[PDB]
């Protein structure tokens, strides 16, 4: 009934003003659960009508927050699942709803196991007496790093984020396990990155041409890595892959209040000074070297095939 | 003005005389005709207006610097010394060409012509590729003057410099003016050839005299004064794409010109 | 206990006068969007579950605007209730009426219908309740202040205040304004009884947001000549305790006069009130969508930008607004359905809906309300306000601070 | 030393701000001169952090010391003064590592003192030393910025978008002088933690009337596309052409090169050192590590970072930029390339 409507409204309102679930995995789980909920109890008698309803709901969710490119991926995945389950019978409509829930539950189990599947490939890329540089705070990268510390000894360098210094929390959580971590500012990313050998970072989403949307300052890190010819591993699950391409990207960066960059207590200079605080940035694919996912490491030049296997080319614009 | 008259006289009497050399000759001839410094600056602007090239401006600046009884003597000595700059550059550059190498040359230039005429005189054999230089068909004149010396020249297309770059062992081009940072002001189709040569690790050599050193420091294609470009006629090449420099002062690196200019103080 | 607030959607003070004659203060379009919308969004985002909207001056327009708005929909979690009355003359009367009706139960917030803020009050509200539960019936009010600089444009002298509170436990011991006064006086009782940790604070911006208690309304009914909040605090401090809560990472300000109006507008367009921005479209409206681009330039649908015009800084164009050729607009807010001429310079100008500006006009730091019109060769100076439906003839140069209105006595008539 | 240093930065001193060196000293300082004592205290407490301000304060303190210096009998002053000034420099270095400007200045002062012969009187020697210090300051600091202000005025154009970083007494002056000559441009001020000294330049520009912008260095790749020039200031110019400046300069120049933006550098001739450096590891400076502590949200995450024996806090200050990222250098002699530092040193 209208309980579904109020749940959808609460979800959209939570996505509107601030962040809801802290972890991207929880965001994807909640989105898939909401999709399954709107699918299970609804008046629907065809496949195209359900596809249109799902497209409308996904459009609403995306308009709520354009930078949160995780709900659109789940919407497109559900659309692809529906299309495949409809074509398997048409190429009908007797028990499609019964197996749609089964496919959604399988996708949920995959989303639950993706973290363990990604963390299992830690030793294959880290050796003894190695130094690794990261940036920001990512749970996947944290697991990837602490899965190798139990059998290897390396030096982890962590570059904080100037607007929201979240790298301190990552460094503390890592040092809590005895990994010999380090803390530093963003300005010291190039002068210090001459003794580093490997770089392992996360991202918010992966674009179509191999590029990705990462936190601010990741572009300078990738530039330094390419200047020093150091590998740049990206630990990102499958749900972080977006079929959209690098359009001129006006709504790409998330602009927040300048309170973080410049405080309100500065004085009268705030009226004639324009302060900008972009949270995310665009990272080209040429500066990337590898992509570690729950299905094995791949190169940036092969993400198009993963997309073709995940989403349908007709649902790219939604 | 009779200044332009004398300039055209020197240019027409001697066809192979450089523009800067003719300008300095006219300036020294008119010097025989304080107050003098403004008089000279005035002569240099009219001359500069008639021929808009960096070489004339560099020569005028160098002459005025030389001007700061004795001046006639120093000027005659300077003219006689700069007369043999072509031979001084040839005797030093013609040795860098080895048998079996393919040359890639830009539009016509008397200095590279002299260098090649001296190289072929030493019992050597090589191949040349001249660019047509679409702005004005002078590359065809260069190819003609080269084939006149019994050398297998071959005129290439202005857009084919990248197609034949792999079939070239080295690149030897002229220069209208050497900027302070070692860069060079050459024909509009020079910055694109140096980029390809650098992209394929091809030795990019530059041949220029000493009177072509100018106190300019352009950061890009825009910092170049418009009076030199005027479809622009010249472009600036960064020093990172130049391998060496052959001047009458000896074989120099892209950085030695800055030291020379600092020693001269403009 | 669900959090409930009371909204006074009428400021009996008349500072926008002449403008408040045709159209209420709380529905003046700030950024193509009314102020009461900002206040309702703040209340709905901070956790308020129920609001009581009180209106006396032009209440019909307020209610008939609210009933189309998204907060009155059956899908809104903050159910709003409009109580209109012609007897109200000051905030004290409103609180007296609440006490007479027994509407409020628990800690309620007292905010005006012209407050723009993104502050979260969960922390301050917890502090208030815990403090009241350690001293039963001792703490009665908690005033929220935003620490700022005394140099900031938002700090007008008309609202400027100075406080002397205890640092051990945030508690207001003295509160007074500084309008037209150069050396402040602080009595000796502060040091007479207690407050070893006492300090004077002058770096505070009065957000006019207060977490009140039913005892506040009780005391307001007791004292009949409490006409506002400031006098409640002064009369309680001569004698219950009043405390504070200071914020440093959130924005909050009240639009009290015209100078204050142009100060929040620049901040809102400059994303200082994030998430509340024009790009977010927090009203669920169809005629206020925009796209945020570089330099905080907001463009709506059907902007009809002419070739040659340059948008240099934080501007906001409306839906349906038409821009000509070779124009220059900067720091300017344009409303929906505006239509500009050619060679038109706009510098810190606020144009509302239905405005037409002819070619050759130069407007600087002045505000054009609905249905305004200016002919060719007209130049307006700073603070040169035009009210509704005026027309300025060609070749006129208005002095600074000039006010033109169609009402005879309001200002210099058309 | 205070706290645990990094494994790769264990050959450099890491002092602290709370631990003062004046605790184990007499209130009337006997072994050390009071002027030098207060100068070192200011350097340690951060009262004077400017590259040129530090040198000016050092030279004024040295003038004060010389004014009240008495030459003992049984020896000349030309050598006694040099032998006495060494412990003062050692104490100053113990308070805070010296900069290239201070090094060159003390070298020039020692050379001038050695140039004084015992044939001359004491008062004449002191007066000549004071006048020499005064005119050297006026030439290499005051008059060395007026020529750079009129040389960079040519490379500034109307509509330019100049990008600056940190705080520099020369960049701000160049911009304020170019704005008053007739140029109409806008500046982009980049800042980094924890010093946040770029706000100084921001305020100095706002008070001058130049349209300015402010953003943190991690967002430098987002605003550079619209930037036309990058004007940067440095502390020293090495002999290998490299540039020694604030830590957030090398990566800034790298991103500028990646975005195809010409980078510039402005430095005085007196900052032309003779040493060389290849990276920021062989010679750097580690300030107090507690500066990284930040009040983010409700609590601080590095409040008790020392309890974790494996956690380190790096607080590098200086960095070295390769000559491959610097296009032009501005000096009082004129516009010279990045690979012409030895020529000026000659």
């Amino acid at each position: 009934g209208s309980e579904l409507s109020e749940r959808i409204e609460s979800f959209v309102e939570t996505l509107k003003r601030g962040g809801g679930p802290r972890s991207s995995e929880e965001m994807a789980r909640e989105t898939l659960g909401l999709l399954r909920q709107i699918i299970t109890d609804h008046r629907w008698s065809n496949a195209g009508e359900l596809m249109e309803l799902i497209r409308r709901e996904g459009r609403r969710m995306t308009a709520a927050q354009p930078s949160e490119t995780t709900v659109g991926n789940m919407v497109r995945r559900v659309l692809k699942i529906i299309r495949e389950e409809y074509g398997r019978l048409h190429g009908h409509y007797a028990q499609l709803q019964s197996n749609i829930i089964e496919a959604i539950n399988e996708l949920l189990v995959e989303l639950e196991g993706t973290m363990e599947n990604i963390a299992a490939q830690a030793l294959e890329h880290i050796h003894s007496n190695e130094v690794i540089m990261t940036i920001g705070f990512s749970r996947t990268v944290e697991a990837f790093l602490k899965e190798a510390a139990r059998k290897r000894k390396f030096h982890v360098i962590v570059a904080e984020c100037a607007p929201f210094c979240q790298g301190h929390e990552m460094a503390v959580n890592l040092s809590k396990a005895g990994i010999e971590t380090t803390v530093m500012t963003d300005a010291a990313i190039f002068a210090v990155m001459s003794r580093v050998n490997k770089v392992i970072i996360g991202t918010k989403t992966i674009l179509a041409n191999g590029a990705l949307r990462a936190v601010t300052g990741t572009h300078t890190l990738a530039l330094a890595a390419k200047h020093h010819s150091t590998p740049l591993i990206v630990c990102a699950p499958m749900f972080k892959l977006s079929p959209q391409f690098p359009n001129e990207e006006d709504s790409f960066h998330k602009f927040v209040a300048p309170e973080e960059v410049l405080p309100f207590t500065e004085g009268d200079i705030l009226e004639k000074v324009s302060v900008h605080c972009p949270v995310f940035d665009y990272v080209p694919p040429e500066l990337i070297t590898l992509f570690i996912s729950n299905i094995g490491g791949n190169a940036p030049s092969y993400i198009y095939r993963l997309m073709s296997e995940l989403y349908h080319p007709d649902d790219h614009v939604l | 003005k009779e200044l332009i008259e004398y300039f055209k006289s020197q240019m027409k009497e001697d066809p192979d005389m450089a523009s800067a050399v003719a300008a300095i000759r006219t300036l020294l001839e008119f010097l025989k005709r304080q107050g003098l410094r403004a008089n000279l600056t005035s002569a240099i602007e009219t001359l500069c207006g008639v021929d808009s090239s960096v070489a004339v401006s560099s020569g005028g600046e160098l002459f005025l610097r030389f001007i700061s009884k004795i001046m006639i003597e120093r000027g005659e000595l300077f003219l006689r010394r700069i007369s043999l700059s072509r031979n001084k550059i040839a005797d030093l550059c013609h040795t860098f060409i080895k048998d079996g190498a393919t040359i890639l040359t830009h539009a016509y230039s008397r200095v590279v012509l002299r260098v090649l005429e001296a190289a072929v005189a030493a019992k050597k054999r090589f191949s040349v590729y001249v660019t047509e230089s679409q702005p004005d068909l002078s590359g065809k004149k260069m190819a003609k003057a080269l084939c006149h010396l019994n050398v297998p020249v071959t005129v290439v297309l202005d857009a084919a410099v990248g197609y034949i770059m792999e079939k070239a062992d080295l690149v030897i081009v002229g220069a209208e003016g050497v900027v302070e940072n070692g860069g060079i002001i050459n024909k509009i189709g020079t910055n694109q050839m140096a980029v390809c040569a650098k992209a394929q690790n091809k030795p990019f050599y530059v041949v220029a005299e000493s009177f072509k050193f100018v106190r300019l420091f352009p950061l890009n294609q825009q910092d170049v004064p418009d009076k030199f470009k005027y479809h622009p006629w010249v472009d600036y090449t960064a020093p990172s794409l130049i391998t060496l420099l052959f001047t009458d002062l000896g074989v120099l690196t892209p950085s030695a010109v800055s030291d020379e200019l600092i020693k001269l103080y403009l | 206990p669900p959090l409930q607030a009371v909204l006074v959607a009428d400021s009996f003070d008349r500072r926008f006068f002449p403008i408040s004659k045709d159209q209420p203060r709380v529905l003046l379009p700030l950024a193509n969007v009314a102020l009461i919308d900002y206040t309702l969004e703040f209340l709905t985002a901070t956790g308020v579950q129920e609001t009581f909207v009180f209106c006396c001056w032009k209440a019909a327009q307020i209610k008939e605007h609210l009933l189309k708005s998204k907060w009155c929909r059956p899908t809104s979690l903050n159910v709003v209730r409009i109580i209109t009355s012609e007897l109200y003359r000051s905030l004290g009367d409103v609180l007296r009426d609440v006490d007479a009706k027994a509407l409020v139960r628990s800690d309620f917030l007292l905010v005006y219908g012209d407050v723009i803020s993104n502050i979260n009050i969960t922390r301050a509200l917890e502090e208030h309740r815990l403090r009241r539960k350690l001293e039963k019936n001792v703490s009665v009010m908690t005033m929220i202040f935003k620490e700022s600089s005394p140099s900031h444009p938002t700090r007008c002298h008309e609202d400027n205040v100075v406080v002397a509170v205890d640092s051990t436990t945030n508690r207001v011991l003295h509160f007074q304004k500084t309008q037209g006064l150069r050396r402040f006086a602080f009595p000796l009782s502060l040091f007479q009884g207690s407050s070893d940790g006492v300090e004077v604070r002058y770096d505070l911006l009065d957000c006019h947001i207060s977490i009140c208690s039913p005892q506040v309304a009780q005391l307001f009914t007791d004292n009949f000549d409490y006409q506002t909040r400031d006098d409640f605090v002064r009369g309680l401090l001569v004698n219950n305790q009043i405390h504070m809560h200071v914020t440093a990472k959130e924005y909050g300000a009240r639009v009290s006069n015209l100078h204050m109006y142009s100060a929040v507008c620049a901040d809102v367009i400059r994303r200082w009130v994030y998430p509340l921005t024009p790009e977010a479209n927090f009203t669920d409206s169809t005629t206020q969508s925009c796209t945020h681009s570089r330099h905080n330039i907001y463009r709506g649908p059907e902007v009809s930008l002419g070739h040659g015009s340059i948008l240099e800084e934080n501007v906001l164009l409306g839906s349906g607004t038409v821009i000509g050729s070779n124009c220059f607009i900067t720091n300017s807010v344009i409303g929906p359905g505006c239509h500009i001429g050619d060679n038109v310079v706009l510098d810190q100008t606020y144009l509302w809906q239905g405005v037409r500006v002819a070619a050759g006009a130069q407007i600087h730091q002045s505000l054009l309300c609905d249905n305004a019109e200016v002919k060719e060769r007209v130049t307006l100076k700073p603070r040169s306000v035009l009210t509704s439906q005026v027309v300025v003839g060609p070749n006129i140069t208005l002095p600074e601070g000039s006010v033109i209105s169609l009402h005879p006595p309001d200002a210099e008539e058309d | 030393d205070y706290g645990s240093k990094v494994s790769l930065f264990s050959h450099l001193p890491q002092y602290s701000r709370q631990n003062s060196l004046t605790q184990f000293m007499s209130i009337p300082s006997s072994v050390i001169h009071p002027a030098m004592v207060r100068l070192g205290l200011q350097y340690s407490q951060g009262l004077v952090s400017g590259s040129n301000a530090r040198c000016i304060a050092l030279l004024r303190a040295l003038q004060q010391v010389i004014q009240d210096y008495t030459t003992p009998p049984n020896e000349e002053l030309s050598r006694d003064l040099v032998n006495k000034l060494k412990p003062y420099m050692s104490f100053l270095t113990q308070c805070r590592p010296l900069s290239a400007s201070m090094h060159n200045a003390i070298k020039f002062l020692n050379k001038e003192i050695t140039s004084v012969g015992s044939s001359k009187r004491e008062e004449e020697a002191k007066s000549e030393l004071r006048a020499a210090i005064d005119r050297y300051v006026q030439e290499k600091i005051v008059l060395a910025a007026q020529a750079i202000s009129r040389f960079a005025y040519q490379k500034i154009s109307n509509g330019d978008v100049i990008l600056v970083y940190g705080c520099s007494s020369l960049v701000s002056r160049i911009l304020q002088e170019a704005w008053t000559e007739g140029r109409r441009f806008r500046v982009v001020v980049v800042d980094s933690r924890p010093w946040l000294e770029g706000r100084h330049t921001l305020r100095s520009l706002v008070h001058a009337g130049v349209p300015a912008s402010y953003l943190l260095i991690p967002a430098a790749s987002y605003v550079l596309p619209e930037v036309s020039k990058v004007l940067l200031g440095a502390h020293a110019l090495l002999a290998n052409g490299s540039v020694m400046s604030r830590v957030g300069t090398a990566q800034l120049a790298l991103v500028a090169r990646a975005h195809n933006v010409p980078v510039l550098v402005c430095c005085e001739t007196y900052k032309f050192c003779e040493r060389v450096q290849t990276d920021a590891f062989v010679s750097n400076e580690l300030d107090d590590p507690d500066d990284l502590q930040c009040k983010r949200g409700e609590h601080v995450a590095l409040a008790n970072w020392q309890n974790h024996a494996s956690l380190r806090l790096l607080n590098l200050v200086y960095d070295v930029t390769p000559p491959e990222l610097v296009d032009l250098v501005i000096t009082e002699l004129g516009m010279i390339p990045c690979s012409s530092v030895p020529v000026v040193l000659r």
